């Protein structure tokens, strides 16, 4: 459970640094 | 070779064994619910987290 | 970047990271520009598509919104390749979520060309992936007026016959559906030959899609007389089936005598499905066919099915039970009711059950004398599940009809269920006594059933002494604490001393069962020394039970 | 410590009530609990009055839940299974799950008894290892409910004078006091007390005789009548060969058969059937028939 979090995490956070590009 | 000697040293030793056995085994339970009410913590605050995360997607 | 990013994340090893990456694109097409997202992600979500086919079928549904993100119906021409390489795919509710997008995305001249290009692409798939091609570029055209009026044509004739038995299938299926948006001279030709393909339907799925485009025809398209005609004589086992499939629907629209007539015909394997059909038919007659014209048919059609069929019998007996007053639907229900009293179980159990209906036609009090023997017989047969059956549908007619219409004799039938062997009978009894006190109120309870029991609570069989204890533990939820504490709890410790152990946890059974029930001051008085007495005894089980009394209310 | 695991159990046996058995390490477990029960009960067991007996199963599981239903629930009424639970059934693993389950939770509502099919070779052979292994992909539950089997009691003795017990009597025995002399611990030898028991069956030729079956012997109506008078026994009740009636006299009242697995053998179709002993040891019979399927 927690890799499955973390792992949505991070690509979330990499689309929102993809916005930020 | 069943003897009297044998049998008290066997007796001894076992008794030994289950002994520091089970005081392995409480050590190993307590961290055992210790870690999982981590991981369990960690669950929730990543519950939380994703919570807020949408909230934010939303604010966006 | 956009397409490089989506490339990526669509390049992840884990399907539930992609399916979000799925889950948003709408995410690329508001960070890009809406001329940007035409020019740049339309091209993407054309040629690099490839993942899990329920992750391709995601795409087409993420898809399917983008009408207008890409800037509306002058550039639907750019979203029609990608839908093109996702009508050719080899899973079906792939390429047909695609044709689905492209009917919900087609200025529409542009649409119109990339719809031949679709037929074109159409005409290299050898399979159902050509009808399928073949309705999208129907829509596709109809968008522009349906400028493709020959093209739609044509291709609604090769789809006739093109080598391809799925989509030939397809076209002699739905021809109705894929003509539909072709123009009303290609709809007419194309109806044509898709009569045309019926005829040529040889298969025995053939014969199903051809019945299915006649019963289309005869609710959508003397012509309508002898298209029906002709499916009749399609339908006169296998391909009989098929065609008794639709049948219902052809007797479900003068228009129908001969329906009718081939319904009662085919009825007397495709027997059954014939059957299954008549009972809609029959539901649609007794609902709309003239008395007059009505008569003869149902009585021949009673005659026939007098002779699953006798589910379709009662079906039809509760469907025709909207005649006013028959006197033969009354000799065919006395009929049906002597056949329920020496034949299948289900003969009875339908009856029964739409007697609801026959009380509804008449009023079944007056015929109660009637089925009542039948009735008495069921409850006293060899197989258990008939008498379990007949018990469960007890508590229906008694409640229906009446306390004292049953009180005479039915009483005596409700005791002798519970003095029964089979366990289940027994069971079945307790719980529809519950609903009968329920319907018919603590005085009649107190007056009939009660003393009874009460009386039952004393015999050699220890299991027709528990039986009593579960009429008790069940009477309690609905007879009021006071009837309960007055003549039950009485009884239910005498009975803490028998001598079976059986009895005696099944005493405290039903003691923590019924406390809730009682009074607190009743409980600690009378209860509680039972229940210390109980947990004093020596078998493991009485300790069990009478201790979880103890510990769930004292 | 103690109504933990008897809410445990009432689980497991809620969970087998579907026809969904359990993990091999339940099974493990209980075969355990099992044994520590089954290891208190004499060769020879005794009932009190009121009883349910029920005998050739079978791994019928679908066929047990019909009989349950139509001879009461678990706890409410007191059973008898005198053997022969797993072989020629699909269910057999369930079928003695949910009899091991019982007897373990109710011990005192529920005696079971063993069988010719308990033995590690008939099961190796007729099918249980192969249900064993389908179900489980593994041979530790075949290996516990084996060892499970080798205590099994051989016998059942209702109120002092019925005697129930799967095959019939043999000449090595001559009264109760021998059965519960024996050493009942083993697997099934191939010849001694022990392979008759389980093995032996009535029929007409008085006195000893060769059976067919080959192993055990055929016990005539003279042994039969003077085993009953030596040993005071009213009457003897067994369960291992089909039986169409669903149960059988023979000898003259002093052996009954009850066959409780219906439809067992499909060229005959037979019904099965159970006997109650009531509160004044009156036996009653019901027959039934397999369940809907
Ligand atoms: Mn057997």
């Amino acid at each position: 459970e927690r890799k499955g979090q973390e792992n949505l995490k991070k690509d979330l956070v990499r689309r929102i640094k993809m916005l930020e590009y | 070779q069943y003897t009297i000697p044998g049998i008290l040293h066997y007796i001894q030793h076992e008794w030994a064994r289950f002994e520091m056995e089970r005081a392995h085994w409480e050590v190993e339970r307590a961290e055992l619910q210790a870690r999982i009410a981590f991981l369990q913590g960690e669950r929730k605050g990543q519950e939380n987290l994703k919570k807020d995360l949408v909230r934010r997607i939303k604010m966006l | 970047y956009p397409i490089a990013v989506l490339i990526d994340e669509l390049r992840n090893e884990d399907v539930q990271l992609r399916l979000n990456s799925i889950k948003k694109l709408s995410t690329i097409a508001l960070a890009l520009g809406v001329e940007r997202t035409r020019s740049e992600l339309l091209p993407f979500l054309t040629d690099t598509i490839y993942d899990e086919d329920e992750v391709l079928l995601a795409l087409a549904e993420q898809l399917g919104t983008f009408t207008t993100l890409v800037g509306g119906p002058e550039y639907v021409h750019c979203l029609l390749p990608p839908l093109e390489s996702l009508a050719t795919v080899e899973e079906t509710v792939v390429r047909d979520k695609a044709v689905e997008s492209l009917r919900a995305i087609s200025p529409s001249d542009l649409e119109a060309h990339f719809v031949p290009l679709v037929k074109r692409l159409a005409g290299g798939d050898w399979f159902t992936s050509r009808t399928s091609a073949c309705g999208l570029f129907s829509v596709c055209y109809p968008r522009v007026s349906s400028a493709v009026k020959a093209e739609l044509r044509q291709y609604f004739r090769n789809l006739c016959s093109d080598d391809t038995p799925m989509v030939r299938r397809a076209a002699a299926s739905k021809l109705g559906e894929f003509a539909k948006v072709l123009e009303l001279d290609n709809v007419k030709s194309e109806i044509i030959p898709m009569f045309s393909n019926l005829a040529s339907d040889e298969q025995d799925s053939v014969r199903l899609l051809a019945v299915e485009a006649c019963v289309n025809i005869a609710q959508l398209l003397d012509l309508e007389a002898l298209v029906m005609p002709t499916l009749r004589q399609a339908a006169e086992w296998r391909v009989r089936y098929m065609v008794a499939d639709k049948f219902t629907e052809l007797q479900k629209a003068i228009t129908k005598t001969d329906l009718v007539p081939a319904f009662q015909n085919l009825m007397k394997e495709v027997r059954a499905a014939a059957s299954h059909k008549v009972k809609e038919f029959c539901e649609n007659l007794s609902a709309d066919c003239r008395e007059n014209v009505i008569m003869s048919q149902i009585l021949p059609c009673i005659k026939e099915l007098v002779s699953v069929k006798s589910a379709l019998a009662s079906v039809i007996m509760g469907l025709s039970p909207i005649l006013g007053k028959d006197n033969t639907i009354e000799h065919l229900l006395p009929l049906f009711l002597a056949q329920l009293k020496d034949e299948c179980p289900e003969v009875r159990l339908n009856i029964i059950s739409n007697l609801d209906c026959v009380n509804e036609v008449i009023g079944i009090r007056q015929l109660s004398q009637s089925l009542l023997p039948a009735i008495v017989e069921l409850a006293e047969d060899a197989k258990w599940r008939v008498r379990l059956a007949i018990i469960e549908y007890m508590p229906l007619l008694a409640g229906q009809l009446g306390v004292e219409f049953f009180d005479e004799k039915l009483n005596s039938l409700c005791m002798a269920w519970l003095v029964d062997h089979v366990y289940a009978i027994r069971e079945a009894a307790t719980s529809n006594l519950k609903k009968l006190v329920e319907k018919f109120g603590k005085e009649w309870a107190h007056a009939t059933i009660i003393p009874k029991v009460l009386a039952m609570s004393g015999d050699p069989n220890y299991l027709h002494r528990m039986t009593t204890l579960f009429c008790i533990n069940v009477l309690s939820e609905v007879c009021g604490q006071d009837i309960t504490t007055k003549h039950m709890l009485p009884t239910v410790l005498r009975m803490a001393g028998d001598p079976v152990a059986n009895v005696r946890f099944n005493v405290a059974k039903s003691l923590q069962k019924i406390g809730p029930i009682l009074d607190n001051s009743t409980l600690q008085s009378e209860v509680k020394p039972i229940l210390e007495k109980l947990t004093q005894d020596q078998d493991v089980d009485v300790k069990y039970f009478a201790q979880e009394a103890l510990t769930v209310l004292s | 410590d103690e109504k933990v695991f008897t809410k445990e159990l009432d689980q497991w046996i809620e969970q087998l009530n579907e026809c969904k058995q359990l993990s091999e390490s339940q099974v493990k477990s209980l075969c355990e609990k099992a044994k520590e029960i089954l290891t208190k009960e004499s060769n020879v067991q005794e009932v009190r009055c009121p009883v349910t007996v029920c005998g050739d199963v079978h791994g019928q599981f679908h066929d047990l839940m019909e009989l349950f239903r139509i001879g009461g629930k678990s706890p409410d009424t007191n059973y008898l299974f005198m053997g022969d639970y797993v072989d020629r059934g699909y269910y057999s693993v369930e079928t003695v799950t949910l009899l091991v389950a019982l007897k373990v939770r109710y011990r005192e509502r529920i005696t079971i008894l063993r069988g010719n099919h308990e033995s590690r070779q008939i099961t190796q052979v007729y099918g249980f290892y192969d249900e064993c292994l389908r179900k489980y992909g593994n041979a530790n539950v075949w290996k516990y409910f084996t060892d499970l089997f080798d205590y099994l009691p051989l016998t059942a003795l209702v109120d002092g004078q019925i005697f129930c017990l799967h095959g019939g009597l043999s000449p090595s025995i001559d009264t109760l006091d021998h059965i519960r002399a024996l050493d009942r611990l083993q697997e099934v030898p191939h010849e001694g007390p022990m392979c008759d028991l389980l093995w032996s069956d009535p029929d007409d030729r008085g006195g000893w005789g060769i059976s067919p079956r080959g192993a055990g012997y055929t016990f005539g109506q003279d042994i039969s009548e003077t085993f009953n008078h030596a040993n005071g026994l009213t009457l003897v009740s067994r369960a291992h060969q089909l039986v169409m009636e669903g149960y059988n006299w023979c000898h003259d009242r002093n052996v009954v058969t009850i066959f409780s697995a219906p439809n067992y053998c499909y060229r005959c179709g037979n019904q099965a059937a159970i006997m109650e002993l009531d509160d004044t040891l009156k036996y009653s019979f019901l027959q039934f028939d397999p369940a809907p399927r």
